Order: C-alpha cells, then sequence, then structure tokens
C-alpha cells in the first residue's frame, strides 16, 4: 500500500467518525458509518492473504446488515416524527432496531460472532484500529439516544456480552481472539452502565482504548500472535513480559491498577439506582476474564518457558520497530487510580 | 477426605470443571457463517415474540 | 395510465411474436437429431480487469447520479455555491478517472 | 573505535535535543504564565488582593 | 531511523538509482567446487560489492566489534563436531543446519538492503534457495531426523516467501572425486571425513532440485571446473543475459519499499527462525537459557542499545 | 397507518431473513443486502413524498449512492474470495473457527 | 537448590489452537505463521476449423492470459 | 447527566466562568502524581530501547515530565471546574425547591427509643 | 380495484421478494431482483415520485444489478420451492386478514383503506416540489455533496487498492 493511500484512508477512517461525532442529522450519521466501513475494508487487506479476505468478507456482512437496520431505524424514525433530528427516537420499534444495529457495529453478543474471526485474520495494527476506533462512533450515537433506549434490552445484550466475553477466552491460544473476547465482555460493561450514568460509559470506554492499545502495541512490538510465541519474550526483551503482565492484570480489573477503575465505577453508580443483583453478577462474571488473564501472565512473565536456538542471534539486534506512545500507554493504563475523580472531565 | 478431597471439590474443582465445560461449549463453533446470521434471525424472533422487547 | 396500456401491448405484441416463432415451426417434426467451442469443457477463468471496468463504471454511474440534477440546479438563487459544487463534482469524477488512469487501472481494456 | 558499523544513536542527535529542550522550556515558561494569569485572574474576579 | 515511510514520501524511490548493473547474483557449488575466488572475481570485475559464504559468526560481524563472539553466544554449534560426528546424540547437526539457515538469512536481508539503499548489485555465495541441498544430504545420509526436514521447511515456508530470488545463478559442475582430491590437498583434519555419499546426495540434491526450479524464477548459469576460472568468459555470460524471467520484473517502487521496510528490521526478518516448534536438537531449557543471555549481556557493547555502552566509551549518554 | 407502509416493511423483513439465512451462495448474500437497500429507498420515498417534505427527496439519491458504492466494495470483496476459493460459496469461509 | 521453571511438556500445553483440546476441539491446528494459508492459471483456447478470420482452414491452440 | 449544562456553549474545555475558580496550585500532589507518571514513563521509553534507564534521555525524561505536568494541569482546571457545576446546581436546585426539602426536626437521643441488643 | 394500483403492486413487490430471496441460484435471484425493482419503482411512480423512480430503473436496474449479473456472469432444490410457497402461505393469509378486517396488526396497525386517501389536494405550480427538492442538492446539500463525493473518491481508491492483491 502507498503511504500517501495509507494517509488518505487512515483520515478517512477517521473522518468517518468524525461525521458520526458531530452531525445533526440521521442521513449524516449513516453516511458516516458507511464512509468508516469503506475506508477501513483496505486496512484489513494489507498484507493480502485469505484469512483477510475471509475476515474483511465476514466483517463488510456484519456492518452492511448494521448500517442497513440502523437505515430502516432512521426511517421509522421519520415515520413517526416526521424529523431529522439526531436526539431521542419516538418509536419503540425505532429504538429496538437501531439498538440492535449499534450492537451490531459494536459486536456485542450475540452479534459477537464475527469480532474473533475478523480479529484473527487481519493483522494488529488493523485489529488495534478495530477494537479501539470503531467503537467510538456506535457508542456517540447509543449516548445521543439513550432517553429512547428500552431498558431490559441494553441490558439482556450487556449480560449476554459480560458472560460470552468471559467464557470465551477461557479455550484461547491466540492472542488476537483473546482481545476480541476481551472486547465483547468490555461492550458489555459499557453498555450497562449507559442509561444509569453514561459518563461512566465513556469512562470504561477510554480506560479499555488505553488498555487495547497498550496490549496491541506490545503484540506489534514483539510481533506475538499466539500464548506459545508471546511466551518466548522473556529471553528477548523480558521488560515487554514485565508490561504485558502488569497490563494484562489491569485488564481484568484488579486493583490497585486502572482497569479496577471503570468496573468499580459502574457498580458504583449501577448500585445508586438499587440494582444490586446485576453489577454483582457482573463482577462474578469478570473473574473469568482475569482468570484467563492469569493464564496469559503464567505462560508469559511469572515463569520462563523454554526456548529454541535462534534466540541468540536476535539477542544481538534491536528493535526498530518505532513503538509510538507506549511507556505513556503502559503507564495511564496501569498507574491512574489514584487520579480516578478525573472521570468528571467527561461529564 | 474432607480437607484433601472434599472441601477441595465442593468450592474450586466444581466451579473449575463447570467454568471449563461452558468455555468447551462456547468456544467449539465450526466457524459456519450461516449458523451466525441463522442465530442472530433467532435472537431477533426471541426478542419480537418470545421476550416482547418491541413493546 | 396510457403508459401502462402502452407498456402492456409493447410487451404483449413481444410475447406474441415469441410465442409465434417457439411454436409455429415447432409444429415440425423434422428429425430426431442428437448434435454430439473455443473452450472445450474446462472451467471460465474469471478476469480482474472485466470485473474493473464494470465496478468503475458503477462508482462513475453514481457520479452521474449526482451530476443528473444540474439543468434543474442551474435555475437557482443560490448559483454561485451550485457553480462551484457543479465544478466540484465533475471535477471529482475526472480525479477519480485520473486516479483510475495513473495506477494502471486502464490498461488492456484502455 | 568499538563498532564495526556507526550506530545512529553513537553521536548525540543536537537538533532533536534543542527540539527537545526548546520545546520542554517554552511549555514550562507557559505554564509558569499561564498559572500567573490564573491567580491574578482569580485574585480579581473574587477580588481578593 | 534514517529512511521509513516519511523517506518514501518526500521523493526517495528506490528504482532511481536501480541500473542495469544492479543484479543480486548467487554463486553455488559443492563444498571444494572453487567458487570462493570466482565469486569476488566476479564481483571485482563488474564493481559488484562481495558478501562470503555466512560461517557460524555473520551476525557477530555485523554487529558489536564485528570480531567473533564465542560459540557458546553465537550458534552452539561445531562445524567440526558436525564432521567428527554426523550421527551425533546431542543434536549438533541440525542445530548447526538452523543456525547456518538463520545466518544465509541474515546475509541475504543484508545483501537485498544494500541492493535496494545503494543500487549496486551483490555477489553471494550459497542463499537462502540454496540451503536445503545440505539439509536434504544430510537426511539422505541419515543424520536427522524427518522432524528436524519438517521444522526446516516450516521456517523456509514462512521465511523465503518474504523474498525475491536473486538474478543469476553461478552453479559450477565439478565431480566428486575432484572434491575429494581438493579435500585431501587442503589437509584439514575435520574436512577430510566427510563421506563419499554424503558429498553424492549433495550434488544429487544440486542438479535434481535446486537447478531445475531457479531455472525459472531466476537465470541459471552452469559451468564445468576449468571454465569456470576465466572470470571475463563469466562476466561476458553475465552481461548477455535478456531478463525476461523472473519476478523481479513487476517489481515498482511500492513493493520494493515494502521489501525495504522488511530488511532494515532485523527482528521481523528473524522472526519466524525461533517458532516455537520443540524440537530436541534446538530445544534450550530455561535455565541454560537465562544462563547464556546473562552472560551475554556482561559482554561489553551487548548490555545496551549501540550507542550507550559506557564500557566501550559511548560518550554523551546524559544527551541521549 | 398505511397499508403500503405493511408491505415495504415486509418485504425488508423477508430481504431480511434471506440475508440472515445463507443458502450457498455469497451473491445470493449481497443481493438479499440490496433487497434491504432496495426497500428502504421506496420506503424513504414513499414518506418523504407522502410529508410533503421537499428537501429530503435528494436523501433516497444519497441513499442509493452510498449503498451502491457499498455494493461494489461486497461485489470486490466477493471476488476475491471467488479468486482464492475457485467459487463464493460460504463454506469456503471458515478457516477462522481456529 | 534453585528456583523450578517450566519444560516442554509444560510448554506444550498452552501451545495449541485451543487451550482445553476436547472431543469437538480436536481436529483444530495452529494457522500458518505469518497467517498465509498455501494458494491451494491461464485458458486455453482452441479456435477450431470454423472460422473465416482465419484464412481457410486453421487450427489454433492458444493460450490466453486475459 | 450534565450534557444540557455544556451545551449552550458546547466544545468549551474551560468556560469563561472557569476562572473565576481558583487555579490549582503547581505543588498540586494530583499533579505531582502527573509528574510522577512522567518520570515513569520515561523510564519505562528508557527500559523499552535497552537504553541505561535512569542515565539516557534527561532530556527526554524532562519532557516526559514537562508533558504530563503540562496536560494534566489543564486536565485538574477542567476536573475542578466540573465538580463546582455539580454543586452549584445542587445548590440552585436545593434553593429553589424548598417543597422538595424538609428541614429535619432533630429529635435528641433522649427522645429516641432505639432498642438495645444484650451481647451475653 | 383500479384505486389499488400502489397496493397492488406492493403486493407484488413481496411476492417477488419471497421468490429471490429464496434463493435458488445468484442468477434468478439476480433476475427476481430486477421484477421486484422494477415493481416497487412502480410504487415509486404512481406518488408523483419521477426522478426517484427513473433513478430506480436508470441507477439501480442498469448499473448496479447488470454489475450483480456481470459478476454472476463471471464468478459463478425442495428448500427453495418450500420457502418460496411457506412465505406466499404467509402474505397471502396476511392479504386475507387485512381484506376481512379492514385492519391486521403484525408490528404496527395497518388501515385497509385503499391507500389513495393518504395524499393532499393541493397543487404546485410550476414545478414538481420532489424535482425542486432533488435540485437543492447543490445550493443547500453543500457538505451532503461534499461528504458524497468524497466517499465515492475514497469509494474508487479503495475498490483499485483491495483488487490489485498486492
Ligand atoms: C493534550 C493531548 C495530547 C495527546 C498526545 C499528543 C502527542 C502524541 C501523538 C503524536 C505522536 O505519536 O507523538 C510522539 C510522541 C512521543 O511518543 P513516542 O514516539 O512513543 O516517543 C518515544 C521516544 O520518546 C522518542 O523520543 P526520540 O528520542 O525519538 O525524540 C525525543 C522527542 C523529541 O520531541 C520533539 O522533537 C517534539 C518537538 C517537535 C514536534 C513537531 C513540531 C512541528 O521527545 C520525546 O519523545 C520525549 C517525550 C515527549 C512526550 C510524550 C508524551 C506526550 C503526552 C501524551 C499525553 C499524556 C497525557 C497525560 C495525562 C495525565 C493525567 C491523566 O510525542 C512527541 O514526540 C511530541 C510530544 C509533544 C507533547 C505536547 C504536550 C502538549 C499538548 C497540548
Ligand atoms: C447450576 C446448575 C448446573 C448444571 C450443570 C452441571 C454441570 C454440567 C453438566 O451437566 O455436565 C454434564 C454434561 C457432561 O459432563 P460429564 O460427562 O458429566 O463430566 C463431568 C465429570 O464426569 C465429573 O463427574 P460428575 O459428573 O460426577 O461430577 C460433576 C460435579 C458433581 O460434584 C460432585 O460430585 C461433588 C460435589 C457435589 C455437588 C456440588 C455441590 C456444591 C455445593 C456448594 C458448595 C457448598 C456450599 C454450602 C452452602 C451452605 C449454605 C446453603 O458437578 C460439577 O462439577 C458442577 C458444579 C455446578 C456447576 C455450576 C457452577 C457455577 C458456579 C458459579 C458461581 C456461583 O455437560 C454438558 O453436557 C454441558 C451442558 C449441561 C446442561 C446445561 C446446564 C443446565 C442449567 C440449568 C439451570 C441453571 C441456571 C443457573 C443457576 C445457578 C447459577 C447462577
Ligand atoms: C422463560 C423464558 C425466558 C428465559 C430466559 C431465556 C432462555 C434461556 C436461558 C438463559 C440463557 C442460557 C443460554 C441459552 C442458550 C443455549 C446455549 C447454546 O447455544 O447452547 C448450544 C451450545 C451447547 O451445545 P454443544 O456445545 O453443541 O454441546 C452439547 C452436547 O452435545 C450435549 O449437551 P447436553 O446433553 O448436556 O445438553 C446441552 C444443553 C442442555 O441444557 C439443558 O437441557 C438446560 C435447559 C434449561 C434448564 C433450566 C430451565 C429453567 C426454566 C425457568 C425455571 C423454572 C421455574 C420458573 C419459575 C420462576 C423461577 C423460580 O446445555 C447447553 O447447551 C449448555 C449451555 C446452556 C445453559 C442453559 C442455562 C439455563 C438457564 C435457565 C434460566 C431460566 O452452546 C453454544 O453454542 C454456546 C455459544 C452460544 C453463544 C450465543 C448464546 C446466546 C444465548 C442467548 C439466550 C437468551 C436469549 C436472549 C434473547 C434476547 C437477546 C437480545
Ligand atoms: C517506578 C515504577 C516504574 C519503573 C520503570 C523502570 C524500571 C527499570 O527499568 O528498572 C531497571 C533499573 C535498574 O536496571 P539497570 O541497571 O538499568 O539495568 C537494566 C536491567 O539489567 C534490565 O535487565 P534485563 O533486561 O537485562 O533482564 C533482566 C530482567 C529480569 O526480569 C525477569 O526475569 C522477569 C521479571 C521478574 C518476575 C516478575 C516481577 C514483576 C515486577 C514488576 C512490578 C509488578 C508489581 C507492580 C505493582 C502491582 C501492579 C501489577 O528484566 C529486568 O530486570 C527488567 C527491568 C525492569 C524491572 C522493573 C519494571 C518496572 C515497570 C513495571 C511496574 C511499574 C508500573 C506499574 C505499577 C503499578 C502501580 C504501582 O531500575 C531503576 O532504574 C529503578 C528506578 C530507580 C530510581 C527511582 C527514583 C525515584 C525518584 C522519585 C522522585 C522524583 C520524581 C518526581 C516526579 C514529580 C516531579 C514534578
Ligand atoms: C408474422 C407474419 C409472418 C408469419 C410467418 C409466415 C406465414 C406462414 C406461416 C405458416 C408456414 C407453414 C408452417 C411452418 C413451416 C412448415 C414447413 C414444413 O415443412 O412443414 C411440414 C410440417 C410437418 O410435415 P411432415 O410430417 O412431412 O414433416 C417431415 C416428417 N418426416 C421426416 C417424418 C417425413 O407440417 C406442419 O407442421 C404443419 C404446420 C401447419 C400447416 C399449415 C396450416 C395452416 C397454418 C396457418
Ligand atoms: C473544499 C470545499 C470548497 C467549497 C466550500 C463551500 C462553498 C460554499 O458555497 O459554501 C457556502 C455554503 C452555503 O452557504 P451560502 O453562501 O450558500 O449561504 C446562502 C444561505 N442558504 C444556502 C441557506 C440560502 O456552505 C456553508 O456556508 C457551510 C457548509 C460548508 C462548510 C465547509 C465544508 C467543507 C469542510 C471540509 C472539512
Ligand atoms: C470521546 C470520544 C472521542 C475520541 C476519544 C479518543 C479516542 C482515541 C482512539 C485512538 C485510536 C488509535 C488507533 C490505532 C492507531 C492507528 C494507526 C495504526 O494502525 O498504527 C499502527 C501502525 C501500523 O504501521 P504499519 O507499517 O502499517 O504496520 C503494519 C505491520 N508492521 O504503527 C505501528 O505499528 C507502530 C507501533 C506503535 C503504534 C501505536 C499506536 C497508538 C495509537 C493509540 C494511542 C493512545 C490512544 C489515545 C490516548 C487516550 C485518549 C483518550
Ligand atoms: C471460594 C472460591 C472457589 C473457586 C475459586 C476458583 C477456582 C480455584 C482456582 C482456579 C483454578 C486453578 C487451576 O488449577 O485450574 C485447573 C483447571 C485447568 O487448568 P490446568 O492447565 O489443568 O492447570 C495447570 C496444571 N494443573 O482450570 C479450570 O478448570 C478453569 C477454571 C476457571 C474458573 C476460574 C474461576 C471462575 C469464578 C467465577 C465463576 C462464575
Ligand atoms: N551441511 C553441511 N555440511 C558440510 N559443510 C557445510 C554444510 N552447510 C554448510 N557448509 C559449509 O560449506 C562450506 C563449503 O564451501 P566452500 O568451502 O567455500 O566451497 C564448508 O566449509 C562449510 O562451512
Amino acid at each position: 500500500m502507498n503511504p500517501i493511500i495509507l494517509i488518505i484512508i487512515l483520515m478517512t477512517v477517521m473522518l468517518g467518525t468524525i461525521i458520526v461525532m458531530i452531525s445533526t442529522h440521521w442521513l449524516l450519521i449513516w453516511i458516516g458509518f458507511e464512509m468508516n466501513m469503506l475506508a477501513i475494508i483496505p486496512i484489513m487487506m494489507k498484507k493480502h492473504n485469505p484469512r483477510a479476505t475471509e475476515a474483511s468478507t465476514k466483517y463488510f456482512l456484519t456492518q452492511s446488515t448494521a448500517s442497513m437496520l440502523l437505515m430502516m431505524a432512521i426511517i421509522i424514525n421519520l415515520m413517526f416524527s416526521g424529523q431529522w433530528t439526531v436526539m431521542k427516537l419516538f418509536n419503540p420499534m425505532a429504538s429496538m432496531l437501531m439498538t440492535m444495529a449499534l450492537a451490531m457495529k459494536l459486536g456485542m453478543a450475540p452479534f459477537h460472532f464475527w469480532v474473533p474471526e475478523v480479529t484473527q485474520g487481519i493483522p494488529l495494527s488493523s485489529g488495534l484500529i478495530l477494537l479501539t476506533w470503531q467503537k467510538l462512533a456506535p457508542m456517540s450515537v447509543l449516548y445521543q439516544i439513550l432517553p429512547s433506549i428500552n431498558l431490559d434490552l441494553i441490558l439482556t445484550l450487556s449480560i449476554l456480552s459480560i458472560t460470552i466475553g468471559g467464557w470465551g477466552g477461557l479455550n484461547q491460544t491466540q492472542l488476537r481472539k483473546i482481545m476480541a473476547y476481551s472486547s465483547i465482555a468490555h461492550m458489555g460493561w459499557m453498555t450497562a452502565v449507559l442509561l444509569y450514568n453514561p459518563t461512566m460509559t465513556l469512562l470504561n470506554l477510554i480506560i479499555y482504548i488505553i488498555m487495547t492499545s497498550t496490549m496491541f502495541t506490545l503484540f506489534m512490538a514483539n510481533s506475538t500472535t499466539t500464548t506459545l510465541s508471546l511466551s518466548h519474550t522473556w529471553n528477548k526483551a523480558p521488560i515487554m513480559t514485565i508490561l504485558v503482565l502488569i497490563t494484562l492484570l489491569s485488564m481484568g480489573g484488579l486493583p490497585p491498577l486502572s482497569g479496577f477503575m471503570p468496573k468499580w465505577m459502574i457498580i458504583q453508580e449501577m448500585t445508586k439506582n438499587d440494582s444490586i443483583i446485576l453489577p454483582t453478577l457482573m463482577a462474578i462474571t469478570a473473574l473469568l476474564n482475569l482468570y484467563f488473564y492469569m493464564r496469559l501472565t503464567y505462560s508469559t512473565a511469572l515463569t520462563m518457558f523454554p526456548s529454541t536456538n535462534n534466540m541468540k542471534m536476535k539477542w544481538q539486534f534491536p528493535t526498530t520497530k518505532r513503538m509510538t506512545l507506549l511507556p505513556t500507554m503502559t503507564v495511564l493504563s496501569t498507574m491512574l487510580l489514584p487520579l480516578t475523580p478525573i472521570l468528571s472531565i467527561l461529564e | 477426605l474432607l480437607d484433601l478431597i472434599w472441601l477441595e471439590t465442593i468450592l474450586p474443582k466444581t466451579i473449575s470443571l463447570a467454568q471449563m465445560k461452558m468455555s468447551t461449549t462456547i468456544t467449539s463453533q465450526k466457524g459456519l457463517i450461516k449458523l451466525y446470521f441463522l442465530s442472530f434471525l433467532i435472537t431477533i424472533l426471541i426478542s419480537t415474540t418470545l421476550l416482547n422487547f418491541h413493546e | 395510465m396510457n403508459l401502462m396500456i402502452t407498456l402492456l401491448t409493447n410487451f404483449t405484441l413481444a410475447t406474441l411474436l415469441v410465442t409465434i416463432a417457439f411454436w409455429l415451426p415447432q409444429l415440425n417434426v423434422y428429425s430426431e437429431k442428437t448434435s454430439p467451442d473455443p473452450m472445450g469443457s474446462a472451467r471460465l477463468p474469471f478476469s480482474m480487469k472485466f470485473f474493473l471496468v464494470a465496478i468503475t463504471f458503477l462508482l462513475f454511474d453514481l457520479e452521474i447520479a449526482l451530476l443528473l440534477p444540474l439543468p434543474w440546479a442551474s435555475q437557482t438563487t443560490n448559483l454561485n455555491t451550485m457553480l462551484t459544487m457543479a465544478l466540484l463534482l465533475i471535477f471529482l469524477l475526472a480525479v477519480s478517472l485520473a486516479y483510475e488512469w495513473t495506477q494502471k487501472g486502464l490498461e488492456w481494456t484502455e | 573505535k568499538f563498532y564495526i558499523q556507526e550506530p545512529p544513536h553513537g553521536s548525540p542527535n543536537w537538533l532533536k535535543v534543542g527540539l527537545t529542550l526548546g520545546t520542554s522550556a517554552f511549555l514550562w515558561i507557559y505554564l509558569i504564565k499561564q498559572h500567573n494569569e490564573d491567580v491574578l485572574e482569580y485574585k480579581r474576579r473574587n477580588g481578593l488582593e | 531511523l534514517q529512511y521509513g515511510p516519511l523517506a518514501y514520501i518526500l521523493g526517495e524511490k528506490t528504482t532511481k538509482k536501480m541500473t542495469e548493473n544492479s543484479k543480486l547474483i548467487t554463486v553455488d557449488g559443492n563444498i571444494c567446487s572453487g567458487k570462493s575466488k570466482l565469486a569476488k572475481e566476479v564481483a571485482e570485475k563488474l564493481g559488484l560489492k562481495h558478501f562470503p559464504e555466512a560461517g557460524i559468526h555473520y551476525a557477530d560481524s555485523t554487529t558489536g566489534d564485528g570480531k567473533p563472539l564465542p560459540v557458546r553466544f553465537s550458534g552452539n554449534c561445531s562445524l567440526e563436531k558436525f564432521y567428527d560426528d554426523p550421527k551425533s546424540n546431542d543434536g549438533n547437526s541440525y542445530r548447526l543446519q538452523a543456525w547456518l539457515y538463520a545466518s544465509r538469512l541474515l546475509q541475504y536481508a543484508d545483501a537485498l538492503e544494500h541492493l535496494l539503499s545503494t543500487g549496486q548489485g551483490v555477489v553471494l555465495e550459497r542463499s537462502i534457495y540454496s540451503d536445503f541441498v545440505f539439509l536434504e544430504a544430510m537426511y539422505r545420509q541419515g543424520f536427522i531426523r524427518k522432524q528436524c526436514v519438517d521444522h526446516y521447511n516450516q521456517v523456509k515456508k514462512v521465511t523465503v516467501c518474504e523474498y525475491l530470488p536473486p538474478h543469476v545463478v553461478i552453479y559450477v559442475d565439478v565431480p566428486v572425486s575432484e572434491v575429494q582430491s581438493r579435500i585431501q590437498k587442503k589437509g584439514n583434519p575435520h574436512e577430510m571425513k566427510i563421506t563419499s555419499a554424503y558429498l553424492q546426495d549433495i550434488e544429487n540434491v544440486y542438479k535434481g532440485t535446486f537447478l531445475p526450479e531457479m531455472s525459472e524464477k531466476c537465470e541459471v548459469l552452469q559451468y564445468s571446473a576449468w571454465e569456470a576460472e576465466d572470470a571475463e568468459k563469466v562476466v561476458e555470460d553475465i552481461q548477455y543475459l535478456k531478463y525476461d524471467k523472473g519476478p523481479w520484473l513487476d517489481q515498482d517502487d511500492r513493493k520494493l519499499h515494502n521489501l525495504r521496510m522488511l530488511v532494515q528490521d532485523k527482528l521481523e526478518v528473524l522472526n519466524y527462525t525461533s517458532i516455537p516448534v520443540f524440537l530436541p536438537e534446538v530445544t534450550i531449557g530455561a535455565h541454560q537459557s537465562d544462563r547464556v543471555f546473562q552472560e551475554f549481556t556482561e559482554l561489553p557493547g551487548r548490555k545496551y542499545r549501540a550507542g550507550y555502552n559506557e564500557d566501550v566509551g559511548d560518550k554523551w549518554i546524559w544527551l541521549k | 397507518m398505511s397499508l403500503v407502509y405493511m408491505n415495504i416493511m415486509m418485504a425488508f423483513t423477508v430481504s431480511l431473513t434471506g440475508l440472515l439465512m445463507y443458502r450457498s451462495h455469497l451473491m445470493s448474500s449481497l443481493l438479499c443486502l440490496e433487497g434491504m437497500m432496495l426497500s428502504l429507498f421506496i420506503l424513504a420515498t414513499l414518506m418523504i413524498l407522502n410529508s410533503h417534505f421537499t428537501l429530503a427527496s435528494m436523501m433516497p439519491i444519497i441513499l442509493l449512492v452510498f449503498a451502491a458504492c457499498e455494493a461494489a466494495l461486497g461485489l470486490s470483496l466477493l471476488v476475491m474470495v471467488s479468486n482464492t476459493y475457485g467459487t463464493d460459496y460460504v463454506q469456503n469461509l471458515n478457516l477462522l473457527q481456529c | 537448590a534453585r528456583q523450578w521453571q517450566p519444560d516442554v511438556e509444560w510448554a506444550e500445553q498452552y501451545g495449541g489452537a485451543v487451550m482445553y483440546p476436547t472431543k469437538e476441539t480436536a481436529h483444530w491446528k495452529p494457522p500458518p505463521w505469518n497467517d498465509v494459508d498455501p494458494p491451494k492459471s491461464n485458458l486455453t483456447l482452441n479456435f477450431g476449423p470454423q472460422h473465416p478470420a482465419a484464412h481457410g482452414v486453421l487450427r489454433l491452440v492458444m493460450e490466453l492470459s486475459g | 447527566m450534565m450534557t444540557g449544562r455544556q451545551a449552550r456553549a458546547p466544545l468549551q474545555f474551560l468556560p469563561d466562568e472557569a476562572r473565576s475558580l481558583p487555579p490549582p496550585k503547581l505543588t498540586d500532589p494530583r499533579l505531582a502524581y502527573i509528574g510522577f507518571l512522567g518520570y515513569c514513563s520515561g523510564l519505562i521509553d528508557n527500559a523499552i530501547r535497552r537504553r541505561p534507564v535512569l542515565s539516557a534521555g534527561l532530556h527526554r525524561q524532562f519532557l516526559y515530565i514537562t508533558s504530563f505536568v503540562f496536560v494534566g494541569y489543564y486536565l485538574l482546571k477542567r476536573q475542578d471546574y466540573m465538580y463546582a457545576v455539580r454543586d452549584h446546581d445542587m445548590f440552585s436546585y436545593i434553593k429553589s425547591h424548598p417543597e422538595d426539602f424538609p428541614e429535619k426536626d432533630k429529635k435528641t437521643y433522649r427522645e429516641v427509643f432505639e432498642e438495645f441488643h444484650p451481647v451475653r | 380495484m383500479m384505486t389499488y394500483i400502489v397496493f397492488i403492486l406492493s403486493i407484488i413487490f413481496v411476492m417477488g421478494f419471497v421468490g429471490f430471496s429464496s434463493k435458488p441460484s445468484p442468477i434468478y435471484g439476480g433476475l427476481g431482483l430486477i421484477v421486484s425493482g422494477g415493481v416497487g419503482c412502480g410504487i415509486v411512480l404512481n406518488f408523483g415520485g419521477s426522478f426517484l423512480g427513473l433513478m430506480v430503473f436508470l441507477i439501480y436496474l442498469g448499473g448496479m444489478m447488470v454489475v450483480f449479473g456481470y459478476t454472476t456472469a463471471m464468478a459463478t432444490n425442495k428448500v427453495v420451492l418450500g420457502t418460496f410457497i411457506t412465505g406466499l402461505l404467509m402474505e397471502f393469509l396476511m392479504v386475507y386478514y387485512v381484506l376481512k378486517d379492514k385492519e391486521v396488526e403484525i408490528v404496527f396497525k395497518f388501515n385497509g383503506m385503499g391507500d389513495w386517501v393518504i395524499y393532499d389536494t393541493g397543487d404546485s405550480g410550476f414545478f414538481s416540489e420532489e424535482a425542486m427538492g432533488i435540485a437543492a442538492l447543490y445550493s443547500y446539500g453543500t457538505w451532503l455533496v461534499i461528504v458524497t463525493g468524497w466517499s465515492l473518491l475514497i469509494g474508487v481508491v479503495v475498490i483499485m487498492e483491495i483488487t490489485r492483491g498486492n
């Protein structure tokens, strides 16, 4: 791929997300999602192997079905309210179809059946973009339609996303599928607190983006795509094993690490609204995520697996990969819990 | 009997094997896209008829 | 209504002449024959280039679909904006053709 | 000499160190001026002199 | 990093220095096919830069002081112990073959890096396309197992697909007995222990596998033993080659830019040499791994990046 | 409400259930997607004309243009799949099971 | 004596496609390491003796490439 | 929650009434922990690239500390602003609604009969 | 019956979507989608949407479905007839319900009158209102034309990138 065309295509991805974020007309929302998908398809097909074409095809089919259901929800809104203002919706059928469309775009369960496959087929950079940047625009639309969202529907999608994101990563060795099931579980955690406090939704989104960007940046820097290949990292750079240790311990929700912060604030807001059973079941299900994170930490950092002889040749050559913002993203994803009342800047 | 088997069994091992088996039920899919879109349609049918989320 | 009558009459004449062509010389019995090509039996290989010129047609046809309300849009009272956006859409069709040009898309069906 | 091929980080990158220290000290003096302007604006808006 | 995508955006296209003389040449032959001086002669006639055969310590020659490190840090393998005990129990044989394949992979990455950054053709000696010629000979002579050949074919499948073939292969037809006489005139007590059937399997895998697939993806030149001595005949054969075969034709600026961004990241070149297929001839235990790594880290010039070593006298670290 | 809107929504949901139940072909999935687009086009036109809402007359053209570019993108993905496997059968697309 | 570290027997546990290889998850391999699955042609036309633009009686077996 | 408040003047990081608040002092322990995060970022940047951790990039660590303090100062200003606006809305709502807030008649513990539960 | 032409074309539209979306093969599915696009175009044309119906026939059918049949020509059962007649049974039973009751309820409630009654009784002078609204894409739709043209230019670039295979 031409770097000029790479610049223009990534700016078109960002422009599609911006058009979804800043527009006051439902057609322009749909246009921004079309621009976003249409631009991010070549970033998935960067290496031109059959798994990336398969992944881009599954991604296309799911996002196109979501875009058509979104436009049907918009059209029912034009039926029952005659207008186009991006605000609450004026029909629970349009609200239900738009909630379904945004849950498809986020890969929330039970529309989760594309996110591990599509994350597996594409490279680590496009997987980073898919799991961080493509989670921005539908959370913005859910932020703007939350007076019309059915509470039962969003909590059912949230519990199903948390349970499947828990039980999915417990039998995985690929890193990209682990990050994808972590994405499904974290989207459940985000959408559960949405009708209670969407500031905590923004908080969970930003902390998940920081942690996910840290782990994908470490995966790009160490060229690891499986657990077993990740386990060789101590014999080449043990600081990378320490950082994936502390970051995977952060992403499960261990205190004092700052991935405990979002889910603790989500329990802090959901128990205000007299829901005590529901964040309890959410917190009990998050221990599955923390369990396969413990599996990954034992496989990588706290032990030392046997290696092969050709590591001695790689001892002699430094990393030339420009690890952009990786110390910043490791410091922010772990050590932000003393700065927890910074969450009011998202109000 | 108690403190290598049964107290070691009732809380942690039964839960561990249960989570093992449920993780095998989740992640044993045949990869087929037809089945996933069929499950999506089943979801929209259950959310329209069974739980009545359109109300 | 008159359009529907005209469409039905033209379609009826077409189907009537096709009925006469498939049943009046099929009154013949002539003879039980068997009749037992550049490619013999092998599968037709896909041509990437014919598909690319079809997609280039589809995208320029969408750009035409944007350009079609121009004889109505010349009547507007915002003529500077209309002339700007009209020149910009024809310019975007030209830039799409230029990127199809320079990146070798118009080759061997130029 | 030690190295057979000259490293990129053997000689210091004086343009990079100059940009680093200059931008850093510019942010420090802009932050000090911003904080003094903010304490003066607070002590005027609530009137604490 | 002086080169990146920004250097590609700002105008530097690597075909703006790609002349007709910029040809990657790999000279091939058996253990005494006399190609040693022939590659240097062909390099010095056309003005091409000569890269010799990668021994054990090529990676030592690229990094640090250039002087060879000990074998326990580079290789953990002895060619001499392979010549003495080819059917050895400790697994020196495939471990040596895998280290030599990684060394030739590194040398081939350096060769393409020089060819793409300078525009000067490079004369090589037994590139990675001619490294399995010794693997299959060791397998036919029973020196390693089937699983070692499987591991090598995995590493070849995930390494050689990332690279273009050479331009000119200069292979030298020498009989086995002349090679044996050159080994006996050499007088090396290790090199004389090489058997006859091993050399015959080397020649078999050469003439039946290497040239029948390098005859299409690149250009072969196949000389005898006594006509590979006049260098000017070989250079005249090189200068009059109709460059029409091979995938060096469909290489514009973007594809060679991808290749150049590949071959400067040496941890991406050597990414899948250490695939975790735990094979006992190369699998190092964790205690010995940590011990060799913490003895290697104490070596001078090796604890930090190559401009950050006080023990060898890198100044100005407090501003870097 | 209006009777024809039932038919257009039911055509949208029939094309949905066609898309949401694959048989063999990926081209049939794209055809079901564009049947969904077709029903959306018709339904938008009937609403915008019945409202006499003049400014949204340009909206169905925008729907048609953006989703035809979407369809061209999907046809190119299908073409690359059928270049890899020889057919556009969906059972070839299951290498991401593991 | 010293701190124990895992062996090959422990290392190959985490290295399948899944973590718990059961009856259902048994036939699953790891992918190729660079995520490149192996690719798993050119037309052959036979322009027979049916054609006037060939001057009379000619059969042409082409091998087109598009 | 407070999204109807900062929408009449949208996309203002710090509005015009944010200057009426006191700014955070430059010895703020919140800002000091942010500067410690800058120091840790400099140490991890010298560690992941195999530089000497404490000895290389004192200009680089100094810019990491400068950058985090410079961002975190305005982040703390916005934090103080949003909690101030939270309390201003709360106090204006309690003042403008006396009927929603009864002043509780505070019974002293002589009138309050709590049950005693004996630990015997 | 003649007051019901939009409704009868809509019944043919639903029947045609059941016809192709039961998916015999992409060739006949393309055929059924073309015939369905024609009758849905007739639905549009009977409300005075002349430009949008001609945008169906020109753009949708004459370009995009031509490209679909073009790709179907190059790239490339009991279940079909059974699900076909199942959808036809469901549709004709819903039609019999809404014709006996002048009312139906599946998701929404729907009136059973002739769908001419939902119109307006005015006029528009010397212009089609829908034509002038489409003409306002240039005077008013500046941002809309900018994002549509940029998405089409990116569409050309994206197709050329993902079909190059390098
Ligand atoms: C309220 C909502 C509003 C919005 C809130 C904020 C949202 C921020 C979301 C950020 C999303 C970033 C997406 C990821 C980066 C995109 C570009 C990219 O792909 O970078 C990787 C790039 C790939 O280079 P390439 O040569 O193509 O590699 C192929 C294989 N070698 O290069 C590399 O591989 C180099 C290695 C390092 C790459 C690091 C990239 C980090 C990007 C994220 C930074 C942290 C996020 C911002 C901080 C928090 C803000 C709230
Ligand atoms: N499997 C192998 N067996 C013997 N020698 C090998 C093998 N692989 C590489 N070589 C090298 O090939 C050299 C022969 O090339 P030369 O002596 O330069 O003609 C030997 O000296 C070895 O260093």
